[PDB]
RNA sequence: UUUAGAAGGAUUGCCGUCAGGAAAUUAGGUGCGCUUAGCAGUGUACCGCCGGAGGCGG
């Protein structure tokens, strides 16, 4: 009996991200050794001439996803919702889309143009009072998403569980090593002031939006329309819409949108792969509404 | 093509007559269409075949000359008089008649019906609405012509129609009476000039301006009209004027 | 082929003197703003060389 989106309905992100803090160190001693990173006035920043790393630190808070809804003017509408991902944590425990978030982490994507040129990288994931066995970073492709490793699957275990019910929240904490060298230009994130290039400060230091290393650990679409001929991942957008190559690469049929109306509005099984890309929609959140 | 309609926009007339003996302000619809008759045979005398069957009259600002008093009311002015023929023609100081002027600007949308109907046809009239008048009055300046197709094209104004059930369903013994009632209950009316009606009968006189035509005495007729908006016209026949001719009877009908 | 066709309104000027707006007041009780997000066209255009303006090397 429903006939079409509520006149409010809104959800919450259920990755949570921390903003990024820059140091700088050595790197036979990184273990035991941490300096500030600042900025030098258009505006700069660039190493010592005494250390070669930059260490780059941030957080993540996992939040299950049925109690995530913020508003919904139809109690139907809800139950209808509640139904349809309490089906897929039948099937697929939210595997498939962790253990992409996972590798999305391993191959150091969060590095944004500070990757280019670096000799050896290492990315270490500690979660409660236990660290995981660090990431080589380079022996990852930005193509391909591996299946196979064991600290992959024994951290995306726990990261499913959570968007699933089992445990109510996850705190992990990574930490990273980039090796570019002695007096070399670090390239932090930069502020619309709305001249110059303002770059950001966090506390003194520099560091990196959490918008940006949040898109980059949601570019896990694999499953658009033309993906033969273009191959790369996408970010997961609504009207898929990757700023690079400016042109929608979900314009139609296939769009959140209508397929969302094509599963509750109006009973169709989907195939797996649309269902992987609706629940990510839905970890990533929005003001999926109508203009009743 | 055949039909067509071409629009005359924004056409400016300075000094046209306002006086038709109980009435002072628009000028008379038989000049407004008889406008159209003169440049449909200034036209038909340089060949290009053409006839002009119906006017509309879109009103977008007007001035009368004169001033208005503290009062409220109208005071109207005349140009001086100078050398009129008849007796006292030698003398330097002439006499005083009865006389308004009024300027307008206004629009005009000609249904026009030829062999061909295209913009060579709009460069012709371009060419003679130079040497023409309107109303006794002379043309300053207009903006372009061109072809319409539809009712969204005609530029924002207020058109005039005829509303003779009005008049004829009033309340009064004569219809002078109805025509004063009509007017006090509805205040968007005005009282217009709509032809000619015979006094005598048709014969050849003395004293003609043609002494090779057919000659009747006349008295104006009067009737009612009301303006209507651009936008919220339904047709593009709800408005425009025709010739229409009884026996004993000069007329100028919407319908 | 238009209630057609025609038209010099013009010269001059002292508005002035005086004045009490004034007394009184009770604006009040309630309340969810709130889901989402990558700032730059390469971040600049450097040394010379011919050659009386137009060119060429790194």
């Amino acid at each position: 009996t429903l006939k079409s989106r509520p006149e409010n309905l809104s959800f919450a992100r259920c990755l949570n991200t921390t903003e990024a803090k820059f140091w700088q160190t050595d790197f036979l001693k990184r273990h035991t050794f941490k300096l500030p990173l600042l900025i030098t006035d258009s505006q700069s920043c660039t190493l010592s001439t005494e250390c070669d790393t930059l260490r780059i630190d941030f957080g993540i808070k996992v939040l299950p996803v049925k109690e995530s809804m913020y508003s919904c003017s139809d109690y139907n509408y809800r139950t209808a919702i509640y139904q349809k991902i309490d089906e897929y944590i039948a099937e697929d425990g939210f595997l498939t889309l962790a253990k992409r978030y996972v590798n999305n982490i391993a191959n150091a994507r969060f590095l944004w143009r500070n990757r280019k040129g670096a000799e050896i990288i290492e990315t270490i994931v500690t979660i409660e009072d236990k660290e995981y066995p660090s990431f080589n970073s380079k022996s990852f492709n930005l193509d391909t998403f591996v299946e196979d490793n064991a600290t992959i699957n024994e951290i995306a275990q726990q990261i499913a569980d959570t968007f699933a019910g089992k445990r109510e929240y996850l705190n992990i904490y990574v930490t990273c090593f980039v090796k570019i060298g002695c007096a070399m230009e670090v390239y932090p994130s930069q502020e619309m002031t709305f001249k110059g290039k303002k770059l950001f400060k966090f506390e003194g230091s520099a560091g990196m939006h959490s918008q940006k290393i949040n898109n980059a650990l949601r570019t896990i679409d694999t499953w658009y329309p033309d993906y033969t001929t273009y191959e790369f991942p996408i970010p997961v957008e609504n009207y898929g819409a990757a700023r690079s190559i400016g042109i929608p690469f979900r314009p139609d049929t296939k769009s959140f949108y209508k397929l969302i109306d094509r599963m509750i509005l109006k009973n169709e099984d989907l195939p797996i792969e649309d269902k992987h890309y609706v629940m990510a929609i839905l970890i990533r959140g929005g003001m999926f509404s109508k203009k009743q | 093509m055949m039909k067509g309609y071409i629009l005359l926009e924004k056409v400016n007339i300075e000094n046209a007559n306002a006086f038709n003996n109980i009435i002072v302000g628009i000028p008379a619809i038989t000049s407004f269409l008889g406008f159209a008759r003169a440049l449909e045979r200034k036209l038909n005398a340089k060949e290009i075949a053409i006839r002009i069957n119906g006017v509309g009259l879109e009103f977008h600002e007007y001035e009368l000359k004169g001033y208005k008093n503290k009062r409220g009311q109208y005071v109207t002015s005349c140009p001086l008089p100078g050398s009129i023929p008849g007796q006292n023609e030698k003398k330097l100081d002439a006499h005083i008649m009865n006389q308004a002027y009024i300027d307008l600007n206004m629009s005009f949308l000609l249904e026009v019906e030829g062999p061909h109907v295209d913009m060579s046809t709009c460069k012709s009239i371009k060419s003679t609405m130079e040497t023409l008048r309107i109303a006794g009055g002379i043309i300053r300046n207009y903006k372009k012509i061109r072809l319409i197709d539809t009712l969204a094209d005609i530029p924002y104004g207020y058109f005039l129609t005829l509303r003779q059930d009005n008049l004829n369903d009033a309340a009064g013994d004569d219809m002078l009476d109805k025509m004063i009632h009509a007017l006090q209950q509805e205040d968007t009316l005005v009282p217009i000039a709509v032809g000619f009606k015979a006094l005598s009968e048709v014969g050849h006189v003395e004293g003609q301006r043609d002494p090779e035509k057919d000659h009747c005495f006349v008295e104006s007729i009067f009737s009612l009209g009301g303006f209507e908006c651009s936008k919220i016209l339904e047709d593009i026949n709800s408005c425009l004027w025709r010739y229409k001719t009884e026996e004993g009877l000069y007329l100028c009908t919407i319908i």
